DNA sequence: CCCTGGAGAATCCCGGTGCCGAGGCCGCTCAATTGGTCGTAGACAGCTCTAGCACCGCTTAAACGCACGTACGCGCTGTCCCCCGCGTTTTAACCGCCAAGGGGATTACTCCCTAGTCTCCAGGCACGTGTCAGATATATACATCCTGTTCTAGAGCGGCCGCC
DNA sequence: GGCGGCCGCTCTAGAACAGGATGTATATATCTGACACGTGCCTGGAGACTAGGGAGTAATCCCCTTGGCGGTTAAAACGCGGGGGACAGCGCGTACGTGCGTTTAAGCGGTGCTAGAGCTGTCTACGACCAATTGAGCGGCCTCGGCACCGGGATTCTCCAGGG
């Protein structure tokens, strides 16, 4: 999580940074995979025939 | 033994027609030729017509 | 003189970006609320609801429609389409046992 | 209480499929995801109405939803 | 000439029989010895019961199943009848496996 | 104990598929089939190899692979 | 299972009948969604377009 | 029809405000910590004996492979109608402010019933066994599916008739 | 006398229908193998009893969600333009359905051995519980700064128009 709040330049943790931190690891993905983050979206990926 | 003989027009006659259901055999003896199997079952039955 | 006339997809596509990386809840607060209490009272009349538990009722039924939008949108490629349908979400719902 | 089934407007299922990277929406899908969202709100809200109705309270408290949501393998972290 | 069975009627023969028939498809040494097999890569000095081979394996063909049929229906939401293994990776993807 | 991973045949992977209604089966349906096996089984027989280390035994019962495959939801009748 | 049991002509309860037996029932399906049954199989249904 | 230059608009980097939620401090009090003491679950040692592991005949239904063709996956085209982008005007969403009164949370008294034993006995389990429904087996019989032949409708052609 | 129009004739093909084929639906014959009934225990639940402790109930309280107001500006909704995509349709081909030859191992039955899981003692540290205690977690309060907000500016990616 620390991770994600550095690359966009945020020093305070905010639950997207939680639910980033999460998804991002395939190890945390398949333990928290039937888990629901409150305020924290989901990852910001396009497939690839959707790209203009 | 063998691979043909039938005294009718042969299909590859075991001694059984293969590529066809057991239900279609025949083991009565007669008089049983080669000729070539029937020279190459009736020249691919005259290409195919 | 000519319009801008952005073709469709594009901007979509923009929602796209600008609202996986937000973290804002997308449905708004009353006409969920609402829908709760209505719901609620085919089951139990005179019942009420908590602020935060009307909020954890919203974010969750957001993020399972989003995996289920997910699904659903991955289904489309599947199917060799980019426009989601009925029995897209259908199909899903079966999959998923539901 | 009526008519509280369109307060999940067409624009508000249409953000919520960008948040998913949906591409398009069909016409048909609003309706097909108001009766999704009236299906699983419906589970929940009865489950927690049970857990409400077990504690003799008659306020549905936060508590209560996640452990509507936890056993149906739909946890909620912080509530 | 043969009766020439159109593709399909036998298929669809198949799949009336074993949808009534509790007989088990996969056979009994070629599915235990893959279960030695998996397992060797965890523990070497390992043992397994002729009845926990057969309670494993009734899972896995309940399993690959249902994901069959979750396959099959993915063809016929993707315009298809013939299965594919992107078909497979979305029945997966959707139930949360892979 | 090797290349047992082909030991699931392909009438037997057949057979499944027209258990589940499959009509028409495609040649790379097998090898995937197969994939998802092995996966599905990596997982379920190494539950089953804690649960029969922890219980002090060498050899896998039936019963701890009903543990293993009940806490992945998936529990077995009849052992 | 017994009204199962009937329709296959069998007076004796097998895992084929207690399978179709909860299949059957709605609730009970939903219930044993994720339950396996041994020696069960599935229901006999076939999708409608891929009937001849 | 495709490549490239310029400009419209939503998005990204940046300076200034500040504010309200986060970081730090004070008690202090209730839950974490220390020591002792037993009933007791558990690790350890020996027996065993029932089920799994390894190899062997065999035979036979299951499985690899090759020949063939027709249902079907896939490539391509149009269209049109179904869905998106944007202008306008309502609309109810969010926020600022106010009481309310059912209701969550806390404390206390007390009272039922559940924790914990004694004894026993009648239902539940291991063992033994006659038995009655299921499976194997096979001629018989369904049973639908595939295919061949015939029936009838449709379009094309040619002969005949009337008109200019 | 030439030619357009009309009707009859033969060719062709779609489709309903009947017959053959092969894999299953049943009618016994008989095996057979677990099913359930009977028996003999016997081991866990039940009647009865003791004691105590956690919730039902009553009271309080303060607190928090509902109703209820408007302001306002963000956004839903309506409609117009239009534009790119779902799908009907068609064509290619390949690759997977069907079928048997051949092979090869699945599985039934058999035999032998031992890997080791219950089973029974044994003895032993271990954790719930009881006095006794004590120290930082948390409610609350003071402080403070990171990013929301508000603009300002800008690179910067993107679409429309012009040229080859």
């Amino acid at each position: 999580a620390g991770n994600a709040a550095r690359d966009n330049k945020k020093t305070r943790i905010i639950p997207r940074h939680l639910q980033l931190a999460v998804r991002n690891d395939e190890e945390l993905n398949k333990l928290l995979g039937r888990v629901t983050i409150a305020q924290g979206g989901v990852l910001p990926n396009i497939q690839s025939v959707l790209l203009p | 033994g063998g691979r043909c003989l039938a005294f009718h027009g042969p299909l590859m006659y075991e001694a059984h027609y293969q590529g066809w259901k057991s239900s279609w055999d025949e083991w009565v003896g007669y008089d049983r030729i080669r000729a070539y199997n029937e020279e190459n079952i009736a020249m691919k039955k005259r290409l195919a017509n | 003189k000519k319009p801008h006339r952005y073709r469709p997809g594009t901007v979509a596509l923009r929602e796209i970006r600008r609202y996986q990386k937000s973290t804002e809840l997308l449905i708004r607060k009353l006409p969920f609320q609402r829908l709760v209490r209505e719901i609620a009272q085919d089951f139990k009349t005179d019942l009420r609801f908590q602020s935060s538990a009307v909020m954890a009722l919203q974010e969750a039924s957001e993020a399972y429609l989003v995996a289920l939008f997910e699904d659903t949108n991955l289904a489309a490629i599947h199917a060799k389409r980019v426009t989601i349908m009925p029995k897209d979400i259908q199909l899903a719902r079966r999959i998923r046992g539901e | 209480l009526r008519d509280n089934i369109q307060g999940i407007t067409k624009p508000a299922i249409r953000r919520l499929a960008r948040r998913g990277g949906v591409k398009r929406i069909s016409g048909l899908i609003y309706e097909e995801t108001r009766g999704v969202l009236k299906v699983f709100l419906e589970n929940v809200i009865r489950d927690a109405v049970t857990y409400t109705e077990h504690a003799k309270r008659k306020t549905v408290t936060a508590m209560d939803v996640v452990y509507a949501l936890k056993r149906q393998g739909r946890t909620l972290y912080g509530f």
